[PDB]
């Protein structure tokens, strides 16, 4: 409990703190003696302590200059220590900050030493900011360097230098050295796990030696392009304290032979010397990319240095090394051997949640408009990483530029501040960059989370009955199946018409378990055989066991029914270990092409024949699309429940999306000539009476047909 | 209808037209009364005229009653100048 709260001080004082002597009766402290705090992100300062008994017991008094400079606000929680170790500044080098100069002229440094340092005693450490008053301005300097260290007071005999330029103030908010824990959202699980495998390490190495073990070393995270890798790192590195060194594979390739390997060794021993301390790669594919597309020399020479120097790190050294790379696979296989990069992440999509963290990150300093509602831009923004929203925020501040630049001339060098006054970013801003966006990770097979519960899936009940007894007891219950000895099988199959409701059920049975969805179409699978495209089914894979648990899908599995992919396809399923928490869902509407190897036991074995929906399957499907769209009172939806026999769910939805276009185009054409905005009887009419089946009588009769021979 | 607010530009009064001078003066421009009165313009202060592209010069202010208001007095030397 020496923890002290943060409150907010009416005192402009820089180097006085005020508290109750029974703070002091709390940890004990003596009267003229200064005090540390130590906030968060390794901020710390050095106060004189003052008695106020007005403050209550555990309240505090600092200036919001001192709040600022430690990087806190208030109401916080600080660490307050003695200062056992007083010592006083025999020379202190400061200088002025040009931009808080501004208006006056002249040397202030002089007007200040004697009135500001007579005899004060303020004690100074290095990188703060302190403000005096000087003419009609008030400016803040920084503390460039004290000695002797580490932070002493600034005494009278001490001698202050002056001799130097002034450094701008936002330079060192752009640095991006500074970035906590804050700066991210919706990588809880992600960030968490790279806490456990850097902190433990480096802040407490005694536990790895106290239970006899090798602490690990070789991390490496991957994700899609600009996912936050490197943010990520860096607010790690920051948060942990330790020292940090970056080295980017685009750099370190650009120079010539034997230069890269110098560096490299440079970096490595340096970063040794300075125990703790993190070494972080980028792009790691790059230098090391797959041995079989580049069969040039150089890069062989690079991968075989950065091996050897891995190799001879010392067994006990306080030295975490982290790498990212966009494809999993794409590094040189070596480098994925025990001893070596071992602990793999992977980094998904943000999910509604981590889209609002994000944008609320980033819409933190904009002059946002009244009327914003973030929610409803997280709500409709899928597939959108966390740059995209960036990129996405940026367009829109320069739609409003574009709004407002007609009150301006642009040819005058200078723009009123009473325009800058008025700029904000409205909600049509956000809908127009939205609409003018580009997202690309959705392009590519990437792992994302799914929340669609049962009641989305409109009946079919015995078949959810028995889906849940065939994934969640094993993964909720494995002590059962290891009793009894039985292993949990994976492979599932639904076979039926299409638009039945399949990538909804793998959807909720990814939900239930709390697993990842991964998505893989027909079509990408095609390109894959035929090379086209990038990734390849061993890292759809790979990326599955890293995410684990997670749920792959495989929509028209008998478009390749093409040997090569189904041979690999039945490798890597097979290779797969059971008691992983992996699980593969097929889709096919004719599970006749399939090849039978897919078939046998220990793959996709379990077959589900998918019927069309029923009357009340029909009407709870309907009700579940109007959910949103207001409706005409009265409006029955038996009758097209009951006249809709044989319909498949997609042809619900069409004839539900034909009704409200009919219904927009008669509000349209009544606003011209909004009293109307739902739909009623006469659009449900029409929607009916332009009705059909996607399906033919003679394929329900081949589907019943093949399922009762399956039965059979 | 908005995207290429950037390209038009404002208008203003101090902007003029361009047309043959009758005088051969070339440093001095010949301007109405009422434009100098516009803008208050007096006897005897130089003119930095802005033409393209970053072109400028100084010419000499002259009271020109005869003259369109916004109409100026410059030959083709000042204009291949500008
Ligand atoms: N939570 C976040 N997740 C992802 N990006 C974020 C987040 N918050 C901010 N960003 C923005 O994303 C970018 C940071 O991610 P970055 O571009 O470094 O990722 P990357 O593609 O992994 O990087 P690298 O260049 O190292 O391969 C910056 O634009 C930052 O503003
Ligand atoms: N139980 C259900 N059976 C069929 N369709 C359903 C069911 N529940 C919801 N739907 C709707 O079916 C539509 C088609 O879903 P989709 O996943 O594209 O089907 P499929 O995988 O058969 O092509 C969606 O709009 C979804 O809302």
């Amino acid at each position: 409990d020496n923890m002290l709260l943060v409150d907010d001080a009416i005192n402009d004082d820089n180097s006085v703190i005020a508290i109750n002597s029974n703070t002091m009766d709390k940890l004990e402290l003596f009267r003229g003696d200064t005090v540390l705090v130590k906030g968060k992100k390794r901020k710390d300062t050095v106060l004189i302590v003052l008695i106020d008994d007005e403050l209550e017991d555990g309240a505090c008094r600092i200036n919001r200059v001192v709040r600022n400079n430690l990087r806190i606000r208030l109401g916080d929680l600080v660490t307050i220590h003695p200062c056992p170790d007083i010592k006083y500044a025999t020379r202190i080098s400061v200088l002025p900050i040009a931009d808080t100069i501004e208006g006056i002229t002249g040397n202030l440094f002089d007007v200040f030493l004697k009135p500001y340092f007579v005899e004060a005693y303020r004690p100074v450490r290095k990188g703060d900011h302190f403000v005096v008053r000087g003419g009609m301005r008030q400016v803040e300097f920084k503390v460039v360097d004290v000695e002797p260290e580490e932070y002493a007071v600034v005494a009278q005999d001490t001698i202050i230098h002056w001799e130097g330029e002034p450094i701008n103030r936002e330079d060192e908010e752009n640095n991006m050295n500074e970035v906590g824990y804050d700066d991210i959202g919706g990588c809880r699980k992600q960030m968490a796990q790279i806490r456990e495998m850097v902190e433990l390490p480096l802040r407490h190495p005694q536990l790895f030696k106290a239970i006899g073990i090798k602490p690990p070393r070789g991390v490496l995270m991957y994700g899609p392009p600009g996912t936050g890798k490197t943010l990520m790192a860096r607010a790690v590195a920051n948060e942990t304290g330790a020292f940090f060194f970056l080295i980017n594979g685009p750099e370190v390739m650009s120079k010539m032979a034997g230069e890269s390997e110098s560096n490299l060794r440079k970096a490595f021993e340096e970063a040794e010397k300075n125990a703790p301390a993190i070494i972080f790669i980028d792009e790691i594919d790059s230098i090391a990319p797959k041995r079989d597309k580049t069969n040039g020399e150089v890069e062989r020479r690079v991968v075989s240095q950065l091996l050897t120097l891995m190799d001879g790190m010392k067994a006990r050294s306080n030295v975490v090394v982290i790498a990212a790379t966009n494809r999993p696979n794409s590094i040189d296989p070596a480098l994925r051997r025990f001893g070596r990069f071992d602990r793999e992440v992977d980094i998904g999509i943000p999910d509604a949640t981590g889209r609002l963290e994000v944008l609320r990150i980033h819409t933190k300093n904009m002059k946002l408009a009244d009327d914003v509602d973030l929610e409803a831009l997280a709500a409709e923004t899928h597939g959108y990483v966390g740059a995209d929203i960036a990129s996405l925020c940026s367009e829109a501040a320069m739609q409003q530029i574009r709004e407002k630049m007609d009150l301006i001339d642009l040819d005058e060098d200078e723009i009123d501040a009473e325009v800058l006054d008025s700029l904000g970013v409205t909600m049509d801003n956000f809908r127009f960059a939205l609409g003018n966006s580009n997202p690309s990770a959705l392009r590519e097979t990437v792992v994302e989370s799914v929340n669609v519960t049962w009641d989305d899936v409109g009946g079919l009940d015995e078949i959810k009955e028995e889906l849940k007894e065939t994934v969640e007891y094993p993964v909720l219950h494995p002590d059962q199946y290891t009793k009894f000895g039985l292993s949990p099988s994976k492979g599932v199959l639904f076979y039926g018409p299409p638009g039945t409701g399949k990538t909804l059920l793998a959807k909720a049975v990814a939900t239930e378990v709390s697993a990842n969805f991964i998505s893989v179409k027909g079509p990408e699978l095609l390109s894959m055989w035929y090379g086209e495209s990038e990734s390849n089914i061993r890292d759809i894979f790979d990326k599955a066991r890293a995410a684990a648990p997670t749920v792959v899908f495989l929509d028209e599995l008998d478009s390749i029914a093409s040997d090569r992919v189904v041979n690999q396809l039945l490798t890597e399923m097979d290779g797969m270990n059971a008691k992983k928490n992996v699980f593969v869902i097929g889709a096919t509407n004719r599970p006749d092409q399939i090849d039978p190897a897919i078939l046998r036991p220990g793959r996709l074995d379990q077959l589900i024949y998918v019927p069309l929906p029923d009357e009340n399957a029909r009407l709870s499907i309907l009700n579940a699309q109007l959910r949103k769209t207001p409706l005409e009172p009265g409006l029955e939806l038996t009758a097209i429940a009951k006249a809709t026999q044989g319909f498949s769910g997609a042809d619900l939805l069409y004839i539900v999306q034909r009704a409200a276009k009919y219904a927009i185009k008669d509000s349209i054409e009544a606003h011209r000539q909004d009293p109307v905005p739902y739909i009623t009887k006469e659009h449900f009419a029409e929607a009916m009476k332009t009705a059909k089946r996607s399906v033919s009588d003679a394929e329900l009769r081949r589907y019943e047909a093949y399922s009762q021979q399956m039965k059979a | 209808k908005t995207a290429t607010a950037i390209l038009r530009r404002k208008k203003k009064d101090n902007m003029l037209l361009v047309d043959d001078a009758i005088n051969d003066d070339n440093s001095v421009i010949a301007i109405n009364s009422n434009t100098m009165d516009k803008l208050e313009l007096f006897r005897g202060d130089t003119v930095l005229v802005k033409g393209k592209k970053r072109k400028d010069t100084v010419l000499i202010v002259l009271i020109d009653d005869e003259l369109e208001d916004g109409a100026c007095r410059i030959n083709r030397v000042v204009r291949n100048n500008l």
